[PDB]
DNA sequence: GAGAGCGGCGGAGCCAGCAGGGAGCTGGGA
RNA sequence: AGAGGGAACCCACU
DNA sequence: TCCCAGCTCCCTGCTGGCTCCGAGTGGGTTCTGCCGCTCTC
């Protein structure tokens, strides 16, 4: 729950830049190109493959 | 080169700024109070 | 109040596990502190002749 | 396996209805998640058809023992019409979670012992780990200090005497 | 348009350093 | 006819 | 000529910063950027 917390933050956060940046022009975006999978589970894979409990980018 | 264009007088202390970060963490990475020079994936370079 | 022979009753047993904790404890610390103290010595007398 | 089955159950669907509604504008658009599914385990082959993936198939040909997860999102328009649409993409699906095998969500959930054997598992194997990568790995417990309570300690060097924290 | 290549995004113990506090001399007035 | 790399982390031995 | 008040200067005390932390050895694992946008066939 730990993990899953911060990344359905990082998705929310993936997701209003998308849409902010698709607005900015005036069109209406589409939410399954908002939505990218690869954050949640390459990020669930990758703390529970090599233990490090945390981001990718803050190994220490 | 820009020194030959001129520039706007700070960039040029942007770069040397840079530049001195650049060749004092090539020498020491070890620097307190500083950021670490990172190439990739979280793992700081090792200096000399 | 009970030898090896006879058996340590329960509480017994578990008291003899936390006094030998302490031993395996001081095994496990003293050996860095230890191997510290003889490098520095050694650094330092190395070249006496 | 009750940790496990804890989360899946509440502590998933409790962060993302926790999280707080997406506002963003020129036309006002609202983004709301309503229920999470989680469906069985599965593999996406090239073709793209689904299947359900073994355990001991997931071990052999070094995949993830994952299940998809799908959301429901409400999308409401407003563009000063003075009226609203409301949109529902149902089971849009947001990423693959890794499942605790002998858990309740995975395949070998309830399955005799002959079962077992048919599917090339030990029927004595305890579960409770997880497959990624075909690599069995285990999520080792870590103590912590108790929250929400109040603790007085004692410093050695301090400036200050007696300290009580929460 | 597909292929693609590069452009960008904890603890313990010696030193330096400052800050506060007296001797001591010097110009002004007795 | 001498191939053929490295860092990080974890577990274990005396 | 000489007595005070004010400025000068050295020591003392305190705080912040930096470097260190046993010797060997056998296995295992993951990771070695990525999205993109101009560019080329």
């Amino acid at each position: 729950a730990f993990l899953f917390r911060g990344m359905f933050k990082n998705l929310l956060k993936e997701v209003r830049i998308y849409a902010q940046k698709f607005i900015d022009r005036g069109k209406d975006f589409n939410l399954e190109l908002a939505i990218k999978t690869r954050i949640i589970s390459d990020g669930l894979k990758y703390s529970l493959a090599t233990g490090n409990w945390g981001d990718q980018k803050k190994a220490h | 080169r820009n020194e030959q264009n001129g520039a706007a007088a700070h960039v040029i202390a942007e770069d040397v700024k840079l530049l001195q970060f650049h060749v004092a963490t090539m020498v020491d990475n070890e620097l307190p109070g500083l950021p670490r020079a990172m190439q990739k994936s979280g793992r700081p370079l090792k200096s000399l | 109040e009970n030898s090896y022979l006879a058996g340590l009753t329960p509480t017994e047993f578990f008291f003899h596990a936390m006094g030998g904790r302490e031993g395996l404890i001081d095994t496990a610390v003293k050996t860095a502190e230890t191997g510290y103290i003889q490098r520095r010595l050694i650094k330092s007398m190395e070249s006496v002749m | 396996l009750d940790s496990f089955d804890e989360f899946i159950q509440m502590s998933v669907q409790r962060i993302v209805e926790d999280a707080p509604p997406i506002d963003l504008q020129p036309p006002r658009y609202l983004l709301k998640f309503e229920q999470i599914y989680l469906s069985k385990p599965t593999h996406w082959e090239r073709d793209g058809a689904p299947s359900p993936m073994m355990p001991n198939e997931a071990r052999l040909r070094n995949l993830t023992y994952s299940a998809p997860l799908y959301v429901d999102i409400t999308k409401t328009v407003i563009k000063e019409g003075e009226e609203q649409l409301q949109t529902q993409h149902q089971k849009t699906f947001i990423g693959k979670i890794p499942i605790m095998l002998r858990s309740t969500y995975c395949l070998l959930n309830g399955l005799t012992d002959r079962d077992l054997c048919e599917l090339n598992e030990c029927p004595l194997d305890p579960g409770g780990y997880f497959i990624i990568n075909g690599s069995e790995k285990v999520l080792i417990a870590q103590e912590k200090m108790a929250t929400n309570t109040v603790y007085v300690f004692a410093k050695k060097d301090s400036k200050y005497a007696y300290t009580g924290e929460c």
